[PDB]
């Protein structure tokens, strides 16, 4: 299954629960980071952040957290402060992602 | 001298995984809590936060050291009520 | 004055000792501490000569090499506070590749006057007897040639200015 | 009940080599004409052309190709002294599937004066590495530390094997105390040289790549070497495709300190030494499990062997290309 | 330690000094160096087994540690603990 590519729902479901119940995240977060990458290839939010949750990575939270970086100064300010607030304000992932969080909440602030 | 002891902490691990392994680790002598060195079973719980590596996770060792010393305080807590609870019980 | 301040906060009883000593005497107790970046910018600030923060940086880089795990682990706290963001792949936690990309970003932002730092880092190794890691040797042999062999003297290396020379 | 033909491909003059993409449906080609084509095979049963394009004027030979999670690349080899490396850059976002794709040379592999023998991938555990060999003896590793800058090839290692090395294969760690391994099969166009296959570890205590074990008794040129999947296990197989079939199993017996400093004690034992095809061969190649091994030969045969019960390998697969295959057989599942 | 057993601690006895202190100097130093090996050292039961290695194409056993001869010989008969009760009787 690290050869084949996986487009299913219930199939991916599984596969994770299995692998998570036997306790091996090697190939799972191998799979995530190339969830994360495909995600960030059409810019997305949520979804990259829910896999950077489950990933638990930190090259590819860095390459999106100066990917959003980016975005907002080409931007001049920041409008999708409350897509990426729904997992975080809490569990802190790293330095870099704590910051963006904190500024992201002080624009409200 | 009942002190309340407080609830599991530590959204990182898990508390359950904790007990387990200070269970494992030390046995029961004269006191309820599976407890025989604090000093021994604190460097012990402290190298073992500390071989978990991390690269972006150096800003967490105060959180690290803040939760062993809340771990520490609750295993001093409950030493500190079973030992009351044993003699009000034997008397 | 902030250097002063700054070994007061690393131990409150030296204040009369930090206020009497020199420049020298301070960069050696940075890097004896572990403040390579702060005694680099005492360095700079006193227009000097990074030699001795060099020669303290290779000799940390010879304990992470020599030692195992444990060494890693008692000096990635020291380590991580020399500004570790550079763009490397992930699950990169090994305090040997983290040092080597601490020197490859220092001589990358701070250039040798003239290759001598390079030359004290060769001696330095040299004297613990450990060979020179592939990439700063593949890196010496493109930017140089002669003073390899000039320096191999010092150790009595034959076959390897052999093969050099050849 | 296969459909079978006499031609195939559109390549007039000599036909190289192949290639597949481990996801499938991707397929690239390398001939004589100095134009690569890649083509498509989509889910209706055809595989039409869907691209075609030069890329070296020195007869193409080998291609070689990389998983998408990592970057869809492309590295062939040339007899022009020289290499390079190819991508596929789309553009657009994600609204109608992928929108316009197009085959870009981002970046131009170095250090290449001689015949290139292999620049294949490497495993990643430590990092994804690319090997860079010649007909020299000189094998240098590279890597990517800017994920954005597909153009960056740091040079961290640069081992001296001696001879004139051929084939290079890999083998990744099982565990997290483990080594990679690396063998290497030299073809210094003479049987009368005694060694040539060489294995290397990464030692801990020296951070590179030194001599682990060496082996006398293969002394005839080296065509080809594939290890064995790892299984979890110590030991390891390996099939070394020179002149006749040849596999061995190296089995440890010192993996530990003081007893095993620099080196390794490791044996080897002559598991299967068979000479059925009379012959010579060119390749050889495992199945992505570990139970098939296909090869082929300079009089037009192709043998593909299958895995028994006691570590065997038999005659299962015999075509003739200039001819017709004969025999049937089929268990099935 | 056969060395400092016999050939000084069963040796020094016998010589003569220049003053009193010296044999008293000399048995402070055996009794530190002694108390402070027992420290370092700790028993296990992965040294009493004769393990194989190589070494230089032999296959050599495994010594047993000196420690626990010298524990052994303690609790049996040993002339350095008779030694010792000879001093403390003269104390």
């Amino acid at each position: 299954m690290e050869r084949i590519p996986l487009s299913t729902e219930k199939k991916a479901l599984k596969a994770l629960r299995i692998c998570e119940q036997r306790q091996m995240t090697e190939q799972v977060r191998s799979i995530c980071k190339t969830m994360a990458m495909q995600s960030l290839c059409n810019r997305r939010l949520g979804s990259a952040l829910s896999w950077s949750i489950r990933a638990k990575d930190a090259a590819f939270a860095t390459l999106i957290s100066d990917r959003f970086l980016k975005e907002y100064c080409e931007r001049g300010n920041f409008t999708d402060l409350d897509l990426i607030d729904n997992l975080g304000s809490a569990m802190l992932l790293s330095d870099r992602l704590t910051f963006l969080g904190k500024y992201r909440e002080f624009h409200r602030m | 001298s009942n002190e309340i002891p407080e609830p599991l902490q530590l959204d990182f691990f898990d508390r359950s995984q904790i007990e387990q392994v200070i269970a494992n680790c030390e046995h029961k002598n004269r006191r309820g809590q599976t407890v025989c060195n604090v000093k021994l079973l604190h460097r012990v719980l402290v190298a073992e936060v500390n071989a978990l590596q991390g690269m972006a996770a150096i800003g967490q060792r105060p959180l690290l050291m803040e939760e062993i010393n809340t771990i520490l305080q609750y295993v001093v807590e409950r030493n500190k009520l079973l030992q009351c609870l044993h003699a009000k019980r034997h008397a | 004055a902030q250097t002063r301040l700054t070994l007061a906060k690393h131990n409150p009883s030296t204040a009369a000792i930090a206020g009497s000593s020199a420049a020298e005497e301070m960069v050696a107790l940075l890097v004896q501490a572990g403040l390579f970046d702060t005694a680099i910018s005492l360095c700079q600030t006193f227009k000097l000569g990074l030699t001795s923060i060099f020669e303290g940086l290779a000799c940390k880089c010879i304990r992470l090499q020599q030692g195992g795990e444990a060494a890693q682990a008692e000096a990635w706290e020291w380590l991580a506070a020399n500004q570790l963001a550079t763009v490397i792949t992930t699950k990169e936690s090994s305090a040997t590749d983290e040092a080597w990309r601490l020197m490859i970003s220092y001589l990358d932002k701070y250039e040798s006057k003239n290759t001598l730092y390079h030359h004290c880092i060769i001696n330095k190794l040299l004297s613990h007897g450990v060979p020179l890691p592939n990439w700063l040797i593949n890196r010496y042999k493109a930017m140089d040639a002669a003073e390899l062999l000039r320096l191999y003297l010092k150790y009595d290396l034959l076959e390897e200015a052999a093969e050099l020379v050849l | 009940m296969f459909v079978a033909r006499s031609i195939a491909a559109d390549h007039k003059d000599l036909i190289h080599d192949v290639s597949f993409d481990f996801h499938g449906r991707r397929m690239a080609t390398c001939s004589s004409d100095q134009s690569v084509k890649v083509w498509d095979k989509s889910e209706n049963g055809n595989w039409h052309c869907t691209a075609s394009w030069k890329t070296h004027s020195g007869s193409v030979w080998r291609v070689t190709w990389a998983h998408p999670e990592f970057g869809q690349v492309l590295a062939s080899c040339s007899f022009d002294r020289t290499a390079a490396v190819w991508e596929e850059i789309v553009g657009e976002s994600n609204d109608k599937l992928r929108g316009q794709s197009h085959w870009v040379k981002r970046t131009t592999l170095v250090d290449s004066r001689t015949s290139v023998t292999d620049v294949k991938f490497a495993p990643k555990h430590m990092g994804l590495m690319l090997a860079t060999c010649s007909a020299d003896g000189v094998v240098r590793i590279y890597e990517a530390p800017d994920v954005m800058n597909l153009s960056q090839w740091s040079l961290q290692h640069e081992i001296s094997c001696k001879l004139s090395c051929s084939c290079i294969s890999w083998n990744p760690s099982s565990s997290r105390a483990h080594s990679p391994m690396i063998a290497v099969g030299s073809d210094d166009s003479s049987p009368n040289i005694m060694g040539k296959v060489q294995i290397y570890e990464y030692n801990e205590n020296t951070r590179k790549y030194a001599k682990a074990e060496t082996l006398m008794s293969v002394s005839d040129p080296v065509h080809d070497i594939a290890f064995a999947p790892n299984l979890g296990r110590s030991f390891h197989i390996l099939a070394v495709a020179t002149k006749d079939v040849r596999i061995f199993t190296m089995k440890p017996l010192r993996k530990e300190l003081s007893s095993s400093g620099g080196v390794t004690k490791f044996e080897i034992h002559t598991v299967a030494q068979f000479d059925n095809h009379n012959s010579q061969v060119w390749r050889v190649s495992w199945n992505i499990t570990g139970t098939v091994l296909a090869s082929s030969g300079d009089d037009g045969t192709v043998r593909l062997w299958k895995a028994n019960y006691m570590d065997n390998w038999k005659c299962i697969g015999v075509l003739k290309g200039d001819g017709n295959p004969v025999g049937n057989s089929y268990q099935g599942f | 330690l056969q060395f400092l057993r016999d050939t000084v601690f069963l040796r020094y006895r016998t010589r003569a000094y220049r003053r009193a202190a010296e044999k008293w100097e000399v048995a402070e130093a055996v009794l530190d160096v002694f108390y402070k090996l027992l420290k370092d050292y700790e028993p296990q039961p992965e040294d009493f087994v004769d393990q194989y290695v190589e070494l230089q194409g032999e296959e050599r056993v495994a010594f047993k540690p000196p420690g626990f001869s010298l524990m052994h010989h303690l609790l049996n008969e040993s002339p350095m603990l008779e030694l010792c009760l000879s001093l403390m009787e003269e104390g």
